[PDB]
């Protein structure tokens, strides 16, 4: 009995607490790019997709684009589960 | 070359501040205005309706 | 605001490290003191530099206090 | 698997395009974030300390609710997100708007009501599942009060 209450409890807690997780990784997002990035009125917010095992050159891309705009010398948070 | 961004970065700030500080006493300027006349309507009625 | 002294020898690595955790920035101000002075045991007659903190912001203040002990610079009110 | 996860501030989003032509790292989606309520300098360097630890509260308390789930009946992924999974969902999410009002201060009235929100469905399942896991153990002794020679069974 209690088996059939708890899966709906932790479908309820897990589907609300990702979607949280998600939306606070947004506002950790939105604070300080505002201040790394200048801010006139908003910053130019996009964001990106995962990768598998190529992620040493997805880091050497990344910096030789960063380098000429400005640990990391541009704006990140890992999020993985 | 990159500190001439962050002067302007800085300066969109401290500007920003003065405006939203000049909002918060802009709604005040008006939120007390509205309760401070009827404040004084209640008690001038106190005075018009003893004197009835 | 805040006025320092740092050595010369740790001026670089230090406005690199306060352009990071700050991060917003603080106007740094780069001029070399002239011919060395002493402070007894730390440092031994080795020429300076000063800096200028000023930010405007005094929540900054306490993000910048800790970067000021960490390099070990020597600070006046000004 | 994992999830990256760049922001590239300075038209501009159509550098981001140029990121999509290098196909052979990742696709680079999107996910459109709505303007939320500024205008503090003092205190968004404060919350930056406060968002930093309540996304290590919330990803932390997730992480036992799927060891949770081992528990009822022993692996599957099925953690849907709004009818969706987790990759599908997080390339086409947003703000709900209403669940955090953008209307509201983003610095503390949206962050607090998200951590009380979350920390309210965090100690009652860790209540709750402890019930449950007290019926799951006595059980257990059920059948070890049926097992052994019959002096002690």
């Amino acid at each position: 009995k209690q088996f059939g209450p708890l899966v709906r409890w932790l479908k309820v807690n897990f589907s609300e607490a990702f979607i949280a997780w998600i939306h606070v990784k947004a506002l950790r997002v939105f604070v300080e790019s505002v201040l790394r990035y200048g801010l006139p009125v908003n910053f130019q917010a996009m964001l990106l997709q995962p990768n598998k095992k190529t992620m040493k050159k997805l880091r050497e891309v990344l910096y030789e684009l960063y380098k000429h705009l400005d640990y990391y010398p541009y704006v990140y948070y890992k999020i993985d589960c | 070359a990159d500190v001439q961004k962050q002067i302007k970065h800085m300066m969109a700030f401290i500007e920003q501040e003065a405006n939203e500080k000049a909002e918060e006493i802009d709604a005040k300027a008006e939120e007390e205005f509205n309760i401070e006349k009827g404040r004084l309507v209640q008690t001038q009625r106190l005075k018009i309706m003893e004197y009835y | 605001f805040v006025a320092g002294v740092i050595n010369r020898e740790r001026i670089p690595t230090f406005e690199r490290m306060l352009w990071r955790v700050c991060r917003g920035n603080v106007f740094l101000r780069q001029a070399e003191i002239e011919n060395p002075l002493e402070d007894p045991v730390t440092g031994d007659y080795v020429h300076k530099s000063v800096f200028i903190i000023f930010f405007q912001g005094d929540q900054l203040k306490n993000r910048v206090k800790k970067i000021c002990e960490g390099f070990r610079a020597s600070l006046y009110p000004c | 698997t994992e999830f990256w996860l760049i922001s590239a501030p300075g038209t501009w989003e159509k550098l981001h395009a140029a990121t999509t032509k290098n196909n052979n790292l990742a696709v680079s989606s999107k996910f459109n974030i709505p303007d939320l309520k500024v205008g503090t300098l003092d205190v968004l360097v404060g919350l930056s300390d406060e968002l930093a630890k309540l996304d290590a509260f919330v990803e932390g308390v997730v992480k036992k609710v799927a060891q949770y789930m081992a528990d009822v009946l022993e692996k599957v992924q099925e953690n849907l997100l709004a009818n969706g999974v987790d990759l599908v969902t997080y390339i086409t999410r947003f703000q709900w708007d209403m669940a955090k009002y953008p209307i509201k201060q983003s610095l503390k009235n949206i962050s607090e009501i998200i951590a009380k929100g979350v920390t309210q469905i965090d100690n009652d399942l860790k209540s709750r599942a402890s019930a449950y896991n007290n019926l799951k153990g006595n059980l257990q002794n059920l059948e070890r009060k049926n097992a052994g020679s019959l002096l002690t069974r």
